[PDB]
């Protein structure tokens, strides 16, 4: 057991920061999809705002 | 009975098988199985570090 306890803990704290990270990228994403999304929208309104 | 200088004879056996002994028998026994006492021992403090 005093082996596969700390092999246990190793790959324990491999997916934890393996998925905490993948949580960080996700967030980054989403990011630049919404940004993107309101650059779009933004010229979709200056589009009216000027025929107006 | 009657006493004897075998009352001598009987110290002087005595004090020899308590040498033979002392010096020579105890300490090897007991300390044989001090190595087991703690090789026991040790197993709970192994298993603790590795819960910890």
């Amino acid at each position: 057991d005093l082996d596969l306890a700390k092999a246990s803990a190793t790959d324990q704290l491999k997916k934890a920061k393996a998925e905490a990270q993948v949580i960080i990228e996700q967030a980054n994403k989403r990011r630049s999809q919404i940004l993107d999304e309101a650059k779009a929208e933004a010229e979709q309104e200056r589009t009216k705002i000027v025929a107006q | 009975m009657n006493l004897n200088a075998t009352i001598l004879g009987q110290a002087i056996a005595f004090v020899l098988f308590v040498l033979f002994a002392m010096k020579y028998v105890w300490p090897p026994l007991m300390a044989a199985i001090e190595k087991r006492q703690k090789e026991i021992a040790d197993g709970l403090a192994s298993a603790e570090r590795a819960h910890k």
